[PDB]
């Protein structure tokens, strides 16, 4: 498996100072293969370098490179750009605008290795001191369908660089050396070749999923993959879990069934993703059908009518180009106990944002949010009022799935609040990311929770760090209620415990459920206390009861039915072939018929 | 820079700005968040 | 599309003489391209003419050409041979014993365009005649997989025929002439031809899905298909109706999605047959999965615990050697309604074989196959003892789907019998297939029955003829019952009508619904029978009621409740809050409170 | 031709013969009736 990195969202945003966004850029870009996300090279001045950036090999989404003025960007290997989300909706590779106020910028982009782009086109603007680019032919590198969605746009008023090596076909060079010259893969094929080839030869026609090139006929000879991956080979279709018979007219069970995830088709989808009867993983199954129990693994099954209204989160469906919950979407969020996707709480929501001209969200309008008990997104809680001091919306959150994450990396962020406690009583389950809890005033709050019990991937870490003090907060009633089991706690309060010591009355951790006092009667099973019924007599001797049903009465409150314990005897109780059935009591209160 | 139209677009107290260019529009975060109007809050490092 | 037939299954059964063989082979094979079924050229002798099988370009079976003394058998146009079922479990290419009693068989045997088999190898036996055959190379011919299963014997002390044309690759040839030379395809290929190719150039690589060979390098190119086809082209598997998307980790709606039918991908499948939710056309679906009910098609859903015992037919699933409904096998069939297959009634059940050692089959015994209520496949009744005279045991069978034919073009045969009447009350659709009903003695009664109305699918036919007279038999009661509409009748009995005239009890064509008269209180809606609630009061002057319901009568029998007519007042009947009501009678009879 | 063992073997009064250049056993149907054994009825074809 080659290094994966996630990459930054930055269009044009400079993060900071010039040097700030330089080290982001240094610290999101060391050590990686494949850009999952988007490749930006946005603000690098004069004197800098930029070494970090020649082991990209792969980018799935768009290369932005705008506002440059260093010399060299060495992006020499860089296979295949993939294009998932198009800038300006139509390009992936854009260069735009690289020059200083001396109209020296760019000098040199040795793309030594860039053949093919999938799914986007080519736009360069304003860029006067880039030379030795214009004469690539660019018909190899866009694909067939996007010859009219590109532009280009060169200024040659400087004079200053050199011509190519005359070794080379056509007079194709991105940089000073024959080295830097253009492999051509597509125009130079025969006929025969239906997708690209080596050379001019008819004997070289390549795999239709090679992308950019082959070392050979076979389809485990591709440099990169087109549209999947068989972990050696690149294809077209994962091979599914049943394959039709045509003697027979059935369907039979492929033993080399591959789940497809991604651009791979892996031998069996994760734990938190959903297996589909195609053999598929994926994130959700279609508006007819519902995720139902897991049996292992994750599957959809129809319902009756129509299904639950399901609540697009923040980035997926309806909000896709959405960034917050704010004003307008949160009267979407009232009656749905499963978020497919997230749950973004944002600073904008709260201060008010004239670019819409929307009212700020009401604190107490967050209840609306009580009834979600499901994100298969991660969570982002950022912003909090000054009034309440508890995350009292998110009270029956269960299983947080982080079917997508932040940076890759994280899956429930919970940073620069003026909460005191959490409140997470009913989290279970965290099956992916990491869990940062930092940058806050008045929460210590985390030194008892286990949190590999609530992970259910392993290879996870927390940063829960430089919170208050460290040794100053835990003498001001900072530690939890004592009955809270070692196991963890969340809040001071005894219903905030993760578990209990002895017995748990719904959510109180109590020693015993009112053995020989109390007002109500109490059993103890799964340290849990339940009442009996009401007609058990409250003995002080011994203990009161054993069981839920009347039977486990010891001695009965009132009236007495065989094992029964009842307040009245039947009188009118429908019976048998029209015998209602007439019962009277006896001085041992039994029923008599 | 940027015109009096886009008031609250860049968050976290960064600075909105605009490439004239490339007729565009950008933010300036401070060091913390990324985004594309200071929304991502920079959880890899330095919390 | 390609001329089809079904072919022979006479592994080495003479049918009559000669010359019947003859005559049977020759109208089997006459106009024939792609034989579905089994190529079996036996029994023809000298002086004979078999100009017919030129034509044949397609087997999904086994040839077989076995004790045949005529000198040339002109299969020239042979590219393929599938081999769906296969001859001694190991060949699919079998000449076997050709020579008279003069030594002097088969002679010349021109397959000029064979070029690959795909599942089967080569068996030649005890040929003394047959020369210019073992000079082939069968390495091109036989698969990868079948290099060790192949036997060869030849007797070559003839030194009657001739050599080869010096103008030929490793003279190599199939008879006399330069045209009837071996076509190499793939031991002269290059290493980067994948499978097989044209010529000794490495730029003659063909594609994968072209089986014998391609007249050019796209996969529309291919002669013939190897596993599946999109109608111009050779395709691996056929585009599904979903295809997966690695960038949002979805499934989406393919506008491309063609359904898998047997070698073909056509758009859509038939009415009788069962669409998947993977795109395939089937004929049953898995274990854990039932048949649901048709919203235009037919799909499968889960069954809750486990599903209904389906029962096997004869000729597929764990039945699938066997021949007929025997004395073993009806144990099988005890509690099911719908047969997944075939239902065969033969003469070898009720007279006894001695190969397997079994008892004959019990006619009251068939009472076992009262439940019968569809059939997938295709109905044969062929035996019938001479006690009963109606087919009894198919009184519920009501859909016949036909998805596997007899011959391909029949699908219900009713045949030399000594019954009566047929007794098919409930038969309402018949899907496929044409209906014989022919060889019989006491059956005239069928030139009523609209079969059109029953037909599924248009272009078909019936051959109802030379039962009994056709001019005598339909004068001594042999038309049935006067209460019958003229849309048909199976039967002589009033019950036996396909629909009634003006009304019908139950099942019996009546006039009226007892209107006026009559013991029963019954009225009239969809043109049948209803009784009514029996708190109805009989009137001899006007109607009686209306409605099911006791609403509906005109006038109560004993006790009023409002509109209800009731026999008793309710006294004691559950009400609310611990409220039984007592309800007294008034002198018109009203239960009042 | 074929032993007593494989009587009744060839249904509609078609006669069992044993082929010994092959060592294997066949039928021979009257007009009307095809198969491995006799069993399939002739239906494309007179009746
Ligand atoms: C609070 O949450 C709101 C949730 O709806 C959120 O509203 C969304 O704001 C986004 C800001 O970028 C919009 O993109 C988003 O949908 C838009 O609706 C427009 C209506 O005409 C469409 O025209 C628009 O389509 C195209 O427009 C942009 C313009 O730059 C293009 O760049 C882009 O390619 C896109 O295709 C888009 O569909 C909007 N949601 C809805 C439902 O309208 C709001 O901004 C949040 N923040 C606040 C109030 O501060
Ligand atoms: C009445 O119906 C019966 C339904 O069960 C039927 O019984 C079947 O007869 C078939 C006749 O060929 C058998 O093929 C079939 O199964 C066989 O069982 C044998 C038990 O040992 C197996 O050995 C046999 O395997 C192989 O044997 C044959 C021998 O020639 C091979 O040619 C062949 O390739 C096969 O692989 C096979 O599995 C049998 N079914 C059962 C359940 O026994 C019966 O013949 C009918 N007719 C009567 C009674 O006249
Ligand atoms: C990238 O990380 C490695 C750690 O293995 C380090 O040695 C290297 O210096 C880093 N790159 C840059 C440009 O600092
Ligand atoms: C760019 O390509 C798309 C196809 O994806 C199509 O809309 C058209 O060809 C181009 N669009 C525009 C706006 O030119
Ligand atoms: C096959 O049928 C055609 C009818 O189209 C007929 O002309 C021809 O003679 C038949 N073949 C033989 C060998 O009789
Ligand atoms: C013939 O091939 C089959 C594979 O289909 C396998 O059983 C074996 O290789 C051969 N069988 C025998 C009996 O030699």
């Amino acid at each position: 498996e080659k290094k994966v990195c996630q990459g930054t969202s930055n269009k044009l945003t400079q993060l900071g100072t010039f040097e700030d966004h330089f080290l982001s850029l240094q610290r999101m870009f060391n050590n990686c293969e494949v850009v999952l996300g988007n490749l930006e090279i946005t603000y690098v001045q004069r004197n800098y370098d930029l070494s970090f950036l020649k082991t990209i090999q792969e980018v799935a989404g768009y290369v932005l490179i705008a506002l440059n003025t260093v010399e060299r960007i060495p992006l020499e290997n860089l296979q295949i750009i993939r294009g998932n989300m198009y800038y300006e909706n139509s390009y992936a590779l854009a260069v735009l605008s690289n020059y200083d106020a001396n109209k020296t910028g760019l000098k040199e982009l040795p793309m030594r290795n860039l053949q093919e782009i999938l799914h986007g086109a080519v736009r360069f603007s304003n860029n006067p001191a880039l030379c030795n680019v214009e004469s690539i032919q660019w018909r190899d590198i866009v694909s067939s369908d996007f010859l009219s969605n590109m532009s280009m746009d060169f200024q040659n008023h400087l004079g200053s660089c050199q011509k190519c090596d005359p070794s080379c076909p056509n007079g194709s060079c991105w940089g000073a050396g024959e080295e830097n010259c253009q492999k051509l893969t597509k125009i130079i094929c025969a006929q025969q070749c239906s997708g690209r080839c080596r050379g001019k030869s008819p004997s070289d026609c390549c795999h239709n999923q090679c992308a950019a090139g082959c070392t050979g006929p076979r389809e485990s000879d591709c440099l990169v993959c087109r549209k999947f991956r068989d972990e050696a080979t690149c294809k077209d279709t994962c091979p599914p879990l049943m394959l039709y018979n045509p003697t027979t007219y059935q369907m039979d069970v492929n033993p080399e069934g591959k789940y497809s995830f991604g651009a791979t088709c892996v031998k069996k989808c994760p734990r938190n993703y959903v297996v589909t009867d195609h053999g598929s993983c994926v994130r959700a199954c279609g508006a007819d059908s519902y995720e139902m129990e897991e049996d292992g693994v994750r599957k959809c099954k129809k319902c009756e009518g129509p299904c639950r209204k399901v609540c697009n989160g923040i980035g997926i469906g309806e909000f896709k180009d959405s960034l917050s919950i704010n004003a307008t979407n949160i009267k979407h969020f009232k009656n749905c106990t499963s978020i497919s996707g997230d749950l973004h709480i944002l600073p904008v929501a709260f201060r008010g944002d004239s670019f819409t001209h929307t009212p700020p969200l009401d604190p107490q309008e967050l209840d609306i949010l009580k009834t979600v008990k499901e994100i298969t997104g991660f969570l982002l809680i950022q912003a909090w009022p000054e009034n309440r001091t508890d995350l009292h919306a998110f009270e029956n959150l269960e299983i947080i799935r982080g079917r997508t994450k932040q940076h890759g990396q994280f899956s429930l962020a919970v940073v620069s609040l003026n909460i005191t406690s959490l409140g997470l009583r009913s989290l279970k389950e965290i099956s992916d990311g990491d869990v940062i809890i930092s940058g806050n005033k008045n929460l210590c709050y985390a030194n008892t929770i286990n949190w590999k019990k609530l992970f259910g991937t392993s290879g996870q870490k927390t940063k829960i760090i430089s919170n208050r003090g460290e040794n100053s907060c835990k003498a001001t009633g900072q530690v939890c209620h004592a009955l809270c089991s070692p196991e963890g706690c969340w809040g001071p309060e005894p219903r905030d415990c993760v578990s209990c010591r002895n017995v748990s009355r719904g959510r109180e951790c109590v020693d015993k459920c009112n053995l020989l006092e109390g007002e109500p009667r109490e059993f103890v099973e799964n340290s849990e206390c339940i009442q009996c019924h009401p007609e058990c007599l409250p003995q002080a001797m011994n203990i009161t009861c054993t069981g839920r049903g009347p039977d486990n009465c010891i001695q009965c409150a009132h009236y007495i039915d065989g094992p029964h314990c009842v307040k009245t005897c039947p009188a009118g109780v429908m019976g048998e072939n029209n015998t209602l059935v007439w019962k009277y009591a006896d001085a041992g209160h039994v029923c008599h018929l | 820079e940027c015109p009096l139209s886009h008031d609250g677009y860049c968050l976290h107290d960064g600075v909105c700005m605009y490439i004239e260019a490339l007729d565009k529009y950008a933010c300036n975060c401070v060091v913390g968040y990324i985004g594309e109007r200071c929304q991502y809050r920079d959880l890899k490092w330095w919390e």
